[PDB]
């Protein structure tokens, strides 16, 4: 839950960074219909930017809400059920793993025979 | 399978590695640089060349090296980049005289890297690294005196410039002031020593001041300014007189032609036919004059100027050749004689006084 | 013009000169030649400070046609960059319109981010 | 040069008098001030920086014997190292003005005898000082060392 | 041929028959090899976990040639690190590689040499996403070399390694990685905070407790991370100043 | 103090020369807003990697419970992928089969 | 032109320097000698101070000669809204370049199909610009887009795209015949020379080194750019070693970014 | 007259010399030398 918060917020900061840049492209391709049309992505992508700046204090809030443990502490020198879940979800995703490589397989080969086939035809 | 031969791979490896440090060894000890020899670093996987004293200086005090050669801690050079030829060395120096307001305030050791890279021509350790290494030097020292200077009066400082100004970055190759009341405002100081002069640039960073820095007019002799006397006080005062007049002087039009002349002597000109002096002074002053009179032979007028008739009581208001002599102001006067009011089209007083 | 007013004022501005040099070596002369023990003719020595603001008036009318000019030539260069007369007008308001509203636009969500 | 000779030539020929200030200000400051306005507004520390930045491997210390707090300073380091034997301390005795020049070994044959091992530490060890450049560190000293200690483990086995 | 004048060489490719044997062996080799390569980059791909590696045959085959792109990058970063790309040319007994980088490389027709050559490329790629990542979170790449010539001999190709610092200052990290003998990974403490460290008479000031004197090495697994990467981000993070 | 509220002021302050009502003033106005905006983008990263490590190393149970959401999406992923495929198979035979 | 636009303010700052440089002239005399412990040190600084002033003078003048030499020749609402135009325009460029060069992102994810005539108009428009290329589509296989672009008198290359993609390069020399018996294109043959192998190499490194993620016009436009620069092939030597041969090899490989000549064994 | 000189490229005037020789009692061994030549006709 709050671990996953925190990716949430690293992806926000991280999408904050790409907005404002692809902002600053659309302020740098601006020439003076499709003068209304870049002033309609312009006004949709602020809006969006600053709807991202209110989610990330949001979850600035919640993930410093929810430390004992101070870092530099955490870093190893050298001198129940949800485990079964993992198993299963696995053991699951390799069959279906094998099974989408033998599919990938017999795709190439039939690309692969169709290709040399229609080559030696001229 | 041992068809690799591992042992010439690992040969080539650390001669390609290890012989770039050979030729930089040497041309340290052409210019006699005292340095620990090509050491193995910490780990087994590396390399560095440390120096021990960097040759003095040419032209600052002796008080200023005896502060650098006790505030430096070390200069290790390393290898790095692809193809094997970017240096980076990394200075760190103790006791750093003025913190930012950017986040170094942290403990007293600052690191400052500086890198190179030779041309694919002059090869990986040449003269050209270690002469670019000097001149980099050189400037920190050029620099660490003024810093020292600034860092010295920073106790004992007027007070209202206490308010005016925060020092933004100090990396020991810039100082980034910022001014303002709202600090929106900042010059940058910086020695560059292939024109051996300081440069000042001026920037807008921070949400509150004009589109421009307005202190932009006065740049070059701001720089000149600087380079005859380099103290950073001097630096404040200068900014901190000049920039209420100078921000109602860039809101003029252009018919108004801005010719500084020396610093604190702005000089306007309307059209062609009509000038005014303008001196910024001491406490919120600004003298107004003529322009287009001598301030020798009054019978006489200037080359391009024609004088104009009623400026005095066009002042006084305000406040035969008697516009010749000045008439000080308080810079709220100055706001309002050139700030565009509609008239008792938006234009100045003045305008309208020349029109 | 201003090319030509530029070449009109480089060889007044090296005469200007000339004589600022001369002049202030006459003075000199004469200043030393009174403060230590020394015979000097009175003459027309010919006043330093007038050929010094001389000088600072032919390089304000030197710098005044060439910020001229160079205004000309930016203010061509962006109105190139940028038949009827209405139709003039109805794309002059458009553009100054248009770069209104990217101006607004930009205001109004860099104040809406916060205050 | 040319359009400034003659200000080279008034100034140069009135250098020595002791009046020439007074000289220069009669003559250009009322110009100056009408047009401009008015005027303005123990240890040496290089061996603290050896030490400092030395391997985990050196131990190096001062010699409680010796002079202190002059001149030359005198050293006894030490090695810790799995991979090398333990070996005599080593005493080194690096002089004032210590860069520019090179700090000397002080040798002690007497305990590098009563071995083989000690004696090939102690002959590949003179053989790598003969190869050192002039002018080295003290680091230059202590990794010859260490290096000779290690061509005296690999000679031997 | 006659008037627009011929070498030898245009002469003699218009007048060579090659039989069919030849043709029908030069496919088949083709084919055989092909499969080969697929394999290994398949097998590759199912044990190796730690980068990963991909593969994009193309649309387009000869009778006697084909290729694919084959990336590295690691698991969650795929923006950061797109430094090694490979193509390769499988001709009839020949694998041909162009690197991203400017290096091509002839292999054989066995299946040990592109297996050695995949693990050595991604040895380095775990360098370079270090490289990349420290690019991003504003540490400083004091040191990089991307074939090390120090330590112990690797079997399969060179080892790598970097050294980066804090921002800050205060720490370093060190990485360095081999193709048979993967990641010795170590920080850089400063000094006055290891507090074993045997201090020495001759320093009798304190601004040298600031230069980074230590080395421990940090044990890497019990490090938190499903990757090498993530991993490394979560070390460079906890080695900052604790923002909170 | 908080981190976000710098980051909001220095996006605000990436755009003052805009606002408001020749090339080097922008230049070294742009290089130094820029700066200071990345700067505490990173130091925002930096936050929330911290506070993902401690919670990795206190209550590694949601770790694990994020790991069982990304595998499931994987599998879900992984049928609608073959599905599609699958109906062009289908439609592709359909086509072939007609010659 | 821009030119006369560099000129003038160019000249405008020679007569701010010459101004400054007499009054500094005139200012650094005012003071007069200063003290500077030896005697003789004293007298060669005000010495030299005074000659590199007055050399000052002389080198701004001369340079405003130079350019003398050299120089050619609601209204206010339409000029505010072009200057702040042009403003925001540099501004988004300088912003743009320094934040595109340090980007965050590090992955696509969170928490390729294109009609052929869209191909056909991005190819165009990059064979509008660059007269000394000329490119010629062609499909023989489905919607695999096959290009010769031809360079000069120089090159003919072979470049085989997969939707609108860069896939494969293979360069061949001027003369060489890229077509089979029956004139399609040979999309898989080499060019018995070692030069057009190398560039061959160097091709395929170049389409394995401009990989935008997503928006290919910028790929395919850069790659021609970058493909242009070949056109100095045999003329231009290289910028590591001077010569023109190592091994009996022109200066192969044109640098991404500066397109600059070198051998490939001079990297 | 079995060597392999191994010029370096990113720094020339160095070259790596392999000799290979022959091991006398085993016959399908070889043995290496490897050289450090320096180089300025
Ligand atoms: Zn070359």
């Amino acid at each position: 839950n709050t671990a996953s918060l925190c990716r949430i917020g690293q992806e926000t900061v991280q999408d904050i960074v790409y907005r404002t840049m692809e902002i600053f492209q659309l302020l740098r391709n601006m020439q003076l219909g499709t003068y209304q049309d870049r002033l309609t992505k312009l006004q949709d992508n602020l809006r969006q930017l600053s709807v991202l700046f209110r989610k990330l204090r949001l979850v600035y809030d919640k993930c410093n809400e929810n430390d004992p443990i101070p870092v530099e502490q955490l870093i190893p020198y050298v001198e129940s059920e949800e485990r079964r879940e993992i198993a299963e979800v696995n053991k699951k995703l390799k069959q279906k793993n094998q099974q989408l490589k033998q599919i990938m397989d017999q795709l190439r080969n039939l690309i692969w025979d169709i290709n040399a086939m229609l080559a030696m035809r001229n | 399978m041992c068809a690799f031969n591992k042992v010439l791979a690992h040969f080539v490896a650390m001669c390609d590695t290890n012989m770039p440090f050979v030729g930089l060894r040497l041309e340290l000890s052409n210019l006699e640089i005292p340095h620990q020899g090509v050491q193995v670093e910490g780990d087994g996987f590396s390399h560095a060349i440390r120096l021990l004293k960097i040759p003095p200086c040419k032209g600052i005090t002796e008080e200023t090296q005896k502060a650098l050669d006790r505030s430096l801690l070390d200069c290790t050079f390393r290898l790095q980049g692809r193809n094997n030829r970017t240096w980076v060395a990394e200075l760190v120096f103790a006791n750093c005289p003025l913190n930012g307001t950017s986040t170094r305030e942290q403990g007293p050791s600052r690191h400052v890297y500086l890198t190179y890279e030779n041309l694919l021509s002059e090869p990986v350790g040449g003269r050209k690294v270690v002469e670019m290494f000097l001149n980099d030097w050189n400037s920190i020292a050029r620099l660490y005196e003024c810093v020292l200077e600034f860092a010295r009066s920073l106790p004992d400082i007027p007070a209202h410039l206490n308010i005016f100004s925060e020092v933004r970055v100090y990396n020991y190759r810039k100082l980034i002031l910022c001014y303002g009341t709202t600090k929106g405002s900042s010059i940058s100081i910086q020695w560059n020593s292939i024109h051996q002069k300081f440069h000042i640039s001026l920037g807008t960073v921070g949400p509150n001041s004009g589109c421009s820095n307005c202190h932009n007019t006065i740049l070059h002799q701001l720089q000149e300014m600087f380079n005859k006397t380099p103290n950073v006080v001097q630096l404040l005062q200068v900014l901190f007189d000049t920039q209420a007049p100078l921000n109602a002087i860039n809101k003029l039009p252009t018919c108004f032609s801005i010719l500084p002349q020396s610093s604190t002597h702005i000089r306007l000109a309307f059209r062609n036919m009509y000038c005014i002096d303008i001196y910024c002074r001491s406490r919120g002053v600004v003298a107004i004059r003529d322009g287009a009179y001598s301030l020798f032979d009054n019978s006489k007028l200037v080359e391009g100027f024609y004088p104009a008739p009623g400026l005095k009581t066009f002042l006084n208001m305000f406040v035969s050749w008697a516009a010749s002599i000045p008439t000080i102001l308080t810079h709220s006067a100055l706001n309002i004689l050139l700030l565009p009011s509609p008239t008792p089209y938006l234009c100045s007083p003045l305008e309208r006084f020349l029109g | 013009d201003p090319v030509q007013r530029y070449k009109m004022l480089i060889p007044q501005l090296k005469e200007s000169l000339q004589t600022l040099m001369k002049v202030a070596a006459q003075n000199l002369i004469q200043n030393t030649n009174i403060d230590n023990g020394q015979k000097s003719s009175d003459g027309p020595i010919q006043r330093f400070d007038k050929c010094l603001e001389e000088f600072y008036a032919l390089c304000d009318q030197l710098e005044l046609c060439l910020r001229l000019a160079h205004e000309c030539l930016s203010q061509s260069c962006d109105s190139a960059k940028h038949l009827p007369y209405p139709q003039y007008l109805a794309v002059i308001k458009a553009q100054i319109s248009c770069a209104k509203d990217i101006h607004t636009a930009l205001l109004d969500c860099a104040n809406k981010v916060t205050g | 040069q040319y359009l400034c000779q003659p200000l080279l030539d008034a100034v140069l020929a009135n250098i020595r008098s002791p009046v020439f200030n007074h000289s220069l200000y009669r003559t250009f400051v009322p110009a100056m001030t009408a047009i401009h306005g008015p005027p303005i507004t123990s240890i040496p520390s290089v061996l603290q920086g050896e030490v400092a930045r030395l391997d985990p491997k050196f131990l190096v210390n001062l010699d409680p014997s010796h002079c202190s707090n002059n001149g030359t300073v005198h050293l006894i380091c030490k090695l810790d190292d799995k991979d090398l034997p333990s070996v005599p301390p080593l005493e080194l005795s690096v002089p004032a003005d210590y860069p520019a020049q090179s700090p000397l070994w002080i040798d002690r044959q007497w305990q590098y005898d009563a071995n083989p091992f000690l004696q090939s530490v102690h002959r590949c060890m003179t053989s790598r000082l003969l190869q050192l450049p002039d002018k080295h560190s003290v680091t230059a000293l202590l990794n010859t060392w260490a290096q000779s200690v290690h061509q005296a483990c690999l000679s031997a086995a | 041929s006659g008037p627009q004048a011929f070498d030898k060489n245009e002469i003699n490719s218009l007048q060579s028959s090659e039989g069919l044997l030849e043709k029908i062996i030069k496919q088949a080799k083709h084919i055989f090899l092909r499969s080969r390569a697929a394999a290994t980059i398949d097998s590759l791909a199912s044990r190796i976990e730690d980068p990963q590696i991909q593969a994009h045959w193309s649309n387009i085959n000869d009778v006697y040639e084909s290729s694919v792109k084959v990336l590295i990058t690691s698991q969650g970063y795929e923006q950061i690190c797109k430094s090694i790309q490979l193509q390769l040319n499988i001709g009839v007994e020949q694998i041909r590689v162009v690197h991203r980088d400017g290096r091509v490389i002839t292999l054989s027709y066995q299946e040990q040499e592109l297996q050695d050559f995949l693990l050595s490329q991604m040895s380095q790629h775990q360098v370079h996403a270090v490289q990349q990542l420290a690019k991003v979170m504003g540490w400083q790449v004091l040191s990089f070399s991307n074939h090390v010539g120090l330590g112990p001999i690797e079997s399969i190709g060179n080892a790598s390694a970097i050294t980066v610092a804090s921002p800050s200052g205060d720490y370093a990290i060190s990485v360095r990685n081999g193709p048979e003998s993967g990641s010795k990974i170590m920080v850089q403490f400063p000094r006055n905070q290891c507090k074993d460290l045997p201090k020495s008479d001759v320093l009798q000031d304190n601004k040298w407790s600031h230069l980074r004197g230590p080395f421990k090495e940090v044990q890497w697994n019990k490090m938190e991370g499903r990757n090498f990467v993530y991993k490394m981000e979560l070390l460079m993070s906890a080695l900052s100043p604790c923002l909170l | 103090s908080t981190l976000v509220d710098e980051l909001e002021s220095s996006f605000e302050a990436c755009f003052a020369s805009l606002v408001s009502q020749d090339q080097e003033e922008i230049r070294t106005g742009v290089d130094q807003c820029i700066q200071k905006f990345l700067d505490i983008a990173r130091q925002t990263e930096c936050f929330f990697l911290q506070k993902r490590l401690q919670l990795s190393v206190q209550k590694p149970e949601q770790v694990i419970k994020e790991d069982v959401s990304e595998l499931r999406n994987e599998l879900q992923r992984k049928d609608a992928l073959v599905q599609k495929h699958l109906t062009k198979l289908r439609h592709w035979q359909q086509v072939l089969e007609d010659i | 032109v821009s030119v006369n636009l560099e000129a003038f303010s160019q000249a405008i700052s020679a007569i701010q320097a010459l101004r400054s440089s007499v009054s500094r002239v005139f200012d650094c005399l005012k003071d007069g000698m200063r003290n500077k412990e030896t005697l003789e040190g004293r007298e060669k600084a005000f010495i030299a101070h005074f000659q590199d002033n007055l050399h000052s003078v002389n080198r701004d003048l001369n340079e405003l000669e130079r350019l003398s030499n050299l120089v050619g020749k609601l209204y206010s609402q339409l000029l505010q809204a072009y200057k702040w135009s042009n403003k925001l325009q540099y501004h988004a460029g300088l912003a743009s370049g320094l934040l595109n060069q340090q980007s965050l992102k590090r992955s696509a994810n969170q928490m390729l199909v294109l009609p052929p005539q869209y191909v056909d108009d991005v190819i165009s428009r990059i064979d509008r610009m660059f007269p000394e290329m000329s490119i010629h589509l062609s499909r023989p296989n489905g919607t695999s887009a096959m290009l010769l672009v031809t360079l000069g008198k120089v090159l003919k290359v072979i470049v085989v795209m997969r939707s609108l993609f860069i896939d494969r390069t293979i360069v061949k020399g001027y003369n060489e015949n890229v077509y089979t018996e029956d004139g399609k294109l040979d999309i898989w043959s080499k060019s018995n020379y070692q030069v057009f192998q190398k560039v061959t190499d160097h091709a395929t490194t170049a389409l394995l080194h401009y990989q935008l993620p997503q928006m290919p016009d910028v790929v395919v436009r850069s790659f021609m750019t970058w493909l242009r620069s070949y056109i100095k092939l045999f003329q231009a030597p290289c910028q590591r070693c001077g010569k023109f041969l190592q091994d009996g090899l022109p200066p192969t490989w044109r640098d991404f970014r500066t397109l600059e000549a070198f051998h490939d064994t001079c990297r | 007259k079995n060597k392999l000189f191994i010029k370096l490229t990113r720094l020339p005037q160095y070259y790596i010399v392999v000799e290979m020789l022959e091991v006398p009692n085993k016959p399908t061994q070889l043995s290496y030398k490897y050289y450090f030549m320096s180089v300025n006709p």
